[PDB]
């Protein structure tokens, strides 16, 4: 109780920044990766932002 | 989100599941039929030795402390494990033969 | 009827006045050693002091281990006992000092009593939460029980109409079988029908079993008797022996002190015996100084047939009996004397008698002369081949010619060494 | 409590001193060593003050001269609430833990921390328990009437409390305490009330408990823990089991620094109190040079308890080297440590110690027997006589006389051997034993 | 309020333009060493160029550890600082070189920034159906409401978050904060709004949060890559098989591969290129380095030419000794010559009587003690005659003796009695050589 | 672009200053002098990219600070990508959880790379609409859509079951394997992008794919042999490449996977690439390791192994004789020696100037000459370290240039190795000897 009280203040989610990547291996390929990371970066969100 | 979690990991680097399947793939149709008795899996070995284990397992512990057998795997009425995780543990493990 | 170098020692044979006779209890000579050993016997029987140290030192073939076995037998089985050899200390799973402490805690016993509650009867119904129904010869009760033993019963393939046995204290579940009331249901059924138990389902009994402190410590640290999946699944994960924290020992000491203070148990000190302690390392030897000067450590006895030697683990200090002066200062020394001709002859004839062999007097004289010439253990070893050699000629007695033939057939240390000295290629 | 038959230091009880730190010639079961006693009392006052950390003190002298006796005396005079760890030199050479890791664990053991947790606890004798089912109107029904010596009232459930009370088969009419901050039922015993119906429990409840009357009470709980317990708890999922089994396995350092910072925060906030425990190491000459090097740095930290060491040898070869260093220790440690010396005992002191052991061991000593025992002790050693006194008892009531006499002492002396006599016999009988070169003369004849 | 031979050193006491006075920062004498070490602090604070080493040599009781502590104080609490001794490198769990590599990675830290939008009693909750497929049953939508303080607001979400909050076992009337990044929500507790719902309860009262329905906060975190790669290698999770196994696995650290190092270096490189992360090189301290070995020294060279090598500082007091592991190699300070060629050497010198006297004055002042002038003057006499540290340690027993006779100050006879009571090394070895009773 | 480096001890080295016929330029890419060694390194390099003969042992000699590691860094930069280059020192071979022979075998398998080609056929982001139905085995035909292409596809009971697991509205765009694999969620369309007041980490708005969804694309895959063995070492060992618990894999995966890679090579779908394994600090090693290397040089998949050392005739770690070069004669017999001479004053000047400009340090000519004179007196690394501290002290004096007096102050601040040795010689009593003797009492 005296220790697990500042987790509501100083906690930082390394998983949110994708720093636990080793555990996220066996579900992904790259043909969607580069295509989406470019298209959503420029052309999908130019009409939205 | 687009600049943090859009595609960060699906870029290979370390590995990709399809590559593991391509590598862990198998080029065997059927072999080792005599798995029968040539290999004799230990699951059959234990039951094949039923009579001797009935006739020889005699010793018993001299002392035992209850509430540690259950506490060893970290599940008690006051434990740090989750709500449904503890029940799912033996729900997956009780079906074990 | 196996006999091996012992079992002819039935005790020290000490008088109630503390004066040892000449020949008694399968023992001859060593009057001073036997008297001191009986004094130590009464010392441990007092059960008032702790952490006392006695070392007995003497040359080989002087019955030092025989004396230790004699005192152990004289004490009886009530007192805990654990023989040890120095080389057994060195292990690879745990540090040597921890093994020494483990053997320290196994050398004191505890006599305890508790009430065992059991429930046995016929299986009547199984209502899930878990309630069970038991039928006895005359009684019948319904019991609500933890789902763990319910699942265990399921694993125990218990059917309807069966008879089971339950230990309430530990939750132990065992099925006796099925009642003979419903027995001849099948012509060739594999299940063995058993008669219905007689008496009430609820039963209470008393036990007086005994345990040592090391057993309590390992039971508390390591549970190795579980029945449900979680129990043995957890206990198979760490098979390797580990260390034991001292705070666990303090907690165990507190609980046993509470048990004896309440008045349902009493403490029994014991004896720890280490044979051939000359080879022990220096670290263990300096650890003994701390271990002995404690409040619970039992009495200890050491054996070492050495002289001006360097103790193992160092290269400088030459100490008597391979024990440094620091451990010597907290030590009592017992001197063992070498035997002589007539005692040798008596030993040989007694060993022959305990081996149910017939021996002719001239053969005993030859055996005694040869034993004085080489060693007592040599003759003790070779007497049985003499017996079989006589048996080959269908004679139940021992003749001098047979003994000479056996001595020709089997060598000794001195003859083998002389042959080795004059040998072509280190024969 | 503290079950024990007899200890080699069962007679020493917390040193002996005045308010002016002057040792009495005989106090609390020991005699002599005036200057050493004064130094030990000085160190004790240092520990009580708690404003100093990381000081090294070394006790030196001949063997069997009040070294471990002084250690036990300071340990007993220290009393509870001040951690004290006595460790031998050879307890750290483990194959599971690195030597520096074990030394770190011991140092963290010898650091006391006092904490105070405030909880609102309600106790009192109950009459019955009301646990209802779920119905149309609301969640459940519950009305607990609780009685005490003074005044009796009634309370209601809290939804979860039905489950808490149904977890165990709580019998109606017992003294159970609830802390609403925790909700833990403390079934200390049954309701005393009137013992006419409660006179034949068959043991149980330990004579129950008389109700205290008032119920609304908030009492602070003082808990004393050491740094090792905290870090071990933080290390694993269930650190308490590792604490009770010893499989910690090289705790990581960042946990330790975080613990240090956080406990400093608690100290500034007033939540925690720091107790300067004591670490004691015996026959430290058995330690390795790596351990000494690690100690040389670990001493200077602020979380460094006072460390006391005792050795026996002098001018010996430090383990791990080839040079016979003075005192069997590295020179830098001798520079960083303070040396306490103990001198040889006197015949009067040895006779007083023997008499103390006699009265301690329920041994009745005749004056001539005491004189003979003192002569033997001064001739050979203190421990020889200190064991002969115990052994001669068995001879005393083997002749049915409770009080020991001169003849029993003579018999014990002639029955059990002394180191000098034993070595003389061994030297005169060298051919009978096993030589250093494996030369044995088993054959008596030829 | 306690000290152990230190904590009176407040920085290095170096003024602007790189100059050190006599008395400052609890530091006296050895000006040139302080100047050089301040220059080293400047070089580290440049944060431009990394991979250097510096070893300082001197006799015992010279202040090397004090110098390093002054360095650490001057740098401040932002840059990481990992003190160490040679012995701790040895281990029974992994290689010596490997442990050196964890320490190497632990020396350098990284500060990361990130903003988070969070939504924070609960007004109501309601799911919204026909799955139009083979699925059994589901809810098209879920609509909930949050009370908070700065006005309330309803919230529409997916039955996944409904499932998650159901697993959190939260009452309908309760205080809830929900994470917008991933949807993780935990039971905040029983809110203060529904106080004394029954006579007796156990749930925390949890005063209702004062703020908007949704709040955005800025979080700055300082971590080292050593935490990063161990977090990457160690598995996480709940009831999954490897999760329980690791929970029971006794997670001993074992031989972190270089592939994780490459991956984390790439990720942090692209993050600092993006401009969200900033790398803060640290300094690693190895005290009493003579206890190391040839293998450690050679791998130390190899790691010293590495890419992300932090600046390290070494301490020793040995002379023309032989480095451990071998016997034919006699090298200064027990450091192999090839390593010596790869770093600089800072010399330190013994103090004088005046400097020792000033040290005694400072040490007496910090511990709130009064020392008579003559008593301090004589304390300096055997400070020079025997050692500085002996006289430094002697002070506390003298204070205790002063407490005995009820006098705050310290007198000459008190310290004389203290010296008589406690012996120094020279007197002790004199007694050891004089006697022959195993002492 | 991906240079997270602050600096490197030798970061100016970017390849080797050679040409078409491999002539060493006098100064190119942080490299000066030792032309014969550079020509030999270029020959070895051309041999490596020839990739037609394996199992060659090359040894680099030279005094300390002669730049033997500089050649290794240069050749590593020259080969660049697509070829593995394992830089391993001699100390990490000593593991107490793995045999030294096993560690050497792992290193050898690491240095060999293999690339393979594989082609997958898939329809991406086209599942538009689900038309559930009569009853049972419903949704047997639903259309597919992209931003530019649409098609109607019939669905069977097996595909119905596949769609049942993680059912979706199908108004989004989802990629499903046309190669008889499974389905993979892509995200949500823009129509429901404004449907949630809170977000999670399961589904993210995804663009409708451009062009035909059907695509049979081929992918190349590069990996080294050590990883490909460890992946088949157990049921799953992807953590072994990360955790590091290889576990001393038994010699059954190795030969079978050699046969597998030979089969793949004969099929032509896989191409091998022999990398270079470099071992620095070789003079400390066990004789057993030397014999294992002696044998392993003969293997068909033996990468080019390059060794570096500086010790002359000295005892070998594992024997009792002072062998020349610190190595057994057997290993020296089957190796190639490339000696490196010392460095010259002009070379010293060029190297110091390169170092100074590397850390963007403005240097006065006279200060550079003083640094060169010192680097002639003492080691060159001494001045190459003093440059930065001289820059720092010049900054403290508020002058951008590194004046001579700043360099002299830096020199006077830090002791030379020889100067430190001499001072220790003058003050032997003050320091602690190797016999544990020291003096702290001044009087
Ligand atoms: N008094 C005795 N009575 C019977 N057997 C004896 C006697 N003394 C010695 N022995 C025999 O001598 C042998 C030597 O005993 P032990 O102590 O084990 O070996 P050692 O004396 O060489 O240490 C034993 O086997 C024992 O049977
Ligand atoms: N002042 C004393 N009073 C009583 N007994 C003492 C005293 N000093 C020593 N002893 C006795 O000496 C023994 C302790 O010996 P010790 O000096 O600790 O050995 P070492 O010098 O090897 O540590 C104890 O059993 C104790 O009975
Ligand atoms: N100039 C100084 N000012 C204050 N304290 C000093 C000074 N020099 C040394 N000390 C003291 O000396 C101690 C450090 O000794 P140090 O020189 O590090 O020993 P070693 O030479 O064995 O490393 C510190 O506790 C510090 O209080
Ligand atoms: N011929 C050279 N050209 C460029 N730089 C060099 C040369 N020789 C040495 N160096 C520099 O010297 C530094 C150390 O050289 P190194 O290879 O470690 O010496 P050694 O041969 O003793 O290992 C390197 O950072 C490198 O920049
Ligand atoms: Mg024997
Ligand atoms: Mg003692
Ligand atoms: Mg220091
Ligand atoms: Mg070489």
């Amino acid at each position: 109780k005296l220790f697990k009280k500042n987790n509501q203040v100083n906690r930082v989610d390394l998983d949110f920044l994708n720093l636990v990547f080793t555990l996220n291996d066996k579900d992904l390929t790259s043909y969607h990766a580069e295509e989406i990371s470019k298209l959503t970066c420029v052309k999908n969100f130019v009409e939205e932002v | 989100v687009n600049k943090l979690r859009c595609d960060r990991r699906p870029i290979f680097g370390k590995n990709l599941i399809d590559l593991l399947t391509k590598d862990r793939r198998v080029k065997y149709d059927k072999s080792s039929i005599i798995d029968n008795e040539l290999i004799k899996p230990l699951q059959t070995r234990v039951l094949d030795n039923r009579k001797i284990i009935d006739t020889f397992a005699v010793l018993t512990p001299s002392a035992v402390s209850l509430d540690m057998r259950k506490l060893a795997l970290g599940l008690n009425d006051d434990s740090s494990v989750g709500e449904n995780t503890r029940l799912k543990v033996m729900q997956n493990c009780f079906e074990v033969s | 009827t196996r006999t091996a170098a012992h079992t002819h020692i039935k005790g020290l044979g000490l008088d109630e006045s503390g004066v040892a006779k000449r020949v008694e209890g399968g023992f001859v000579g060593q009057i001073e050693a036997r008297e001191a050993c009986g004094v130590i016997v009464d010392l441990i029987k007092a059960k008032k002091m702790s952490g006392r140290a006695i070392l007995l030192a003497g040359g080989p073939s002087t019955g030092k281990t025989a004396l230790a076995l004699a005192i152990s037998q004289e004490l009886g089985p009530k007192v805990p006992f654990c023989p040890l050899v120095g080389s057994e200390l060195y292990s690879v799973e745990v540090k040597k000092t921890e093994t020494l402490m483990e053997n320290f805690r196994r050398a004191i016993g505890l006599r305890i009593k508790e009430t065992k509650e059991v429930y046995e009867g016929e299986v009547t119904e199984l209502t899930p939460e878990v309630i069970v129904g038991l039928k006895s010869a005359k009684g019948t009760k319904t019991l609500r029980l933890d789902p763990t033993i319910y699942e265990s019963i399921q694993r125990e393939k218990v059917s309807i109409g069966d008879v089971i046995y339950i230990e309430a204290n530990t939750g132990a579940v065992k099925r006796v079988g099925r009642s003979d009331a419903y027995a001849t249901e099948f012509d060739l059924e594999t299940e063995e029908y058993v008669p219905l138990p007689k008496g009430e389902v609820h039963k209470k009994k008393e036990i007086v079993q005994d345990v040592t402190l090391h057993d309590l410590d390992v039971a508390n640290a390591r549970p190795q008797g579980g029945q449900d999946v979680i129990s043995m699944m957890g206990q198979l994960l760490k098979p390797k022996k580990t260390e034991i924290t001292e705070k666990l020992r303090q907690e165990v000491n507190k609980v046993v002190a509470k048990y004896i203070d309440q008045g349902v148990a009493e403490l029994i000190p014991g004896v720890l015996f280490i044979d051939e302690v000359n080879m022990l390392d220096i670290e263990i030897f300096t650890y003994l100084n701390k271990a002995l000067e404690s409040n619970i450590a039992p009495v200890v006895v050491l054996a070492s047939n050495r002289g001006m030697t360097t103790v193992r683990g160092t290269e400088d200090v030459i100490s008597p009996h391979g024990v440094p002066p620091d451990l010597i200062d907290r030590l009592l020394i017992v001197r063992t004397l070498p035997y002589d001709k007539d005692e040798i002859r008596t030993i040989i004839e007694r060993r022959a008698t305990v081996e149910r062999l017939q021996v002719e007097s001239s053969a005993l004289d030859l055996l005694a002369t040869m034993g004085t010439e080489t060693s007592l253990r040599y003759a003790l070893q070779l007497l049985a081949p003499c017996g079989i050699l006589a048996q080959t000629s269908n004679r139940k007695e021992i003749v001098v010619n047979d003994v000479n033939e056996a001595k020709l057939l089997f060598l000794d240390a001195k003859r083998s060494t002389k042959i080795l000295e004059t040998s072509a290629n280190y024969l | 409590k503290s079950l024990s038959l007899i200890a080699a230091h069962s007679h020493i009880t917390g040193l002996g001193l005045d308010e002016n730190l002057q040792p009495r010639p005989t106090s609390e079961g020991m005699v002599g060593q005036l200057q050493a006693r004064r130094a030990a009392g000085v160190i004790l006052k240092m520990v009580q003050n708690g404003t100093i950390a990381g000081r090294a003190v070394l006790v030196a002298g001949p063997p069997s001269t009040g070294k471990t006796a002084l250690a036990m005396g300071v340990s007993q005079s220290l009393g509870k609430d001040v951690p004290f760890t006595a460790i031998a030199g050879s307890e750290i050479f483990s194959l599971e833990l690195s030597k520096t890791e074990a030394l770190t664990q011991a140092f963290r053991k010898s650091i006391g921390i006092k904490i105070k947790e405030e909880t609102e606890l309600i106790e009192g004798e109950v009459v019955e328990i009301q646990i209802d089912r779920s119905i149309t109107g609301g969640h459940k029904q519950g009305k607990l009437t609780i009685k005490t010596t003074d005044m009796e009232t009634i309370y209601e459930l809290g939804n979860k409390m039905i489950d808490g009370l149904t977890k165990e088969k709580v019998l109606a009419g017992d003294v159970i305490s609830i802390d609403k901050a925790s909700g833990k039922i403390t079934k200390l015993g049954r309701s005393f009330a009137r013992s006419r119906d409660y006179d034949a429990m068959g043991a149980d409840t330990r004579f129950v408990q008389c109700p205290e009357g008032e119920l609304q009470k908030r009492k602070t709980v003082v808990h004393t823990v050491s740094l090792h317990e905290i870090d071990v708890i933080n290390s694993r999922t269930q650190g308490f089991l590792a604490l009770f089994t010893g499989d910690t396995g090289e705790i990581r350092s960042e946990v330790r620094d975080q613990i240090n910072t956080k406990v400093a925060e608690w100290k500034e906030e007033g939540k925690a109190e720091i107790v300067p425990g004591v670490l004691f190491i015996d026959e430290v000459h058995m330690l390795d040079i790596e351990c000494f090097s690690f100690i040389n740095r670990a001493l200077e930290d602020e979380f460094a308890p006072i460390v006391m060491m005792a050795t026996n040898r002098g001018v010996s070869k430090t383990r791990g080297t080839n040079y016979k260093s003075p005192h069997g220790l590295p020179l830098d440690l001798l520079d960083r440590s303070i040396i306490i010396t103990t001198k040889s005992y006197n015949e009067q002191e040895i006779k007083t110690i023997l008499s103390i052991r006699a009265q301690e061991e329920e041994v009745e000593l005749s004056s001539d027997a005491l004189d003979l025992l003192t002569k033997t002790g001064v001739e050979t050693s203190l421990r020889y006589s200190s064991n002969l006194i115990s052994v001669a008892q068995q001879i005393a009531m083997k002749r049915k006389n409770n009080t020991v006499e001169v003849e029993d002492v003579k018999r014990a002396y002639l029955l059990f051997l002394d180191s000098a006599r034993s070595v003389k016999y061994v030297q005169e009988n060298e051919s009978q034993y096993i030589d250093d070169q494996g030369n044995v003369q088993i054959s008596i004849a030829k």
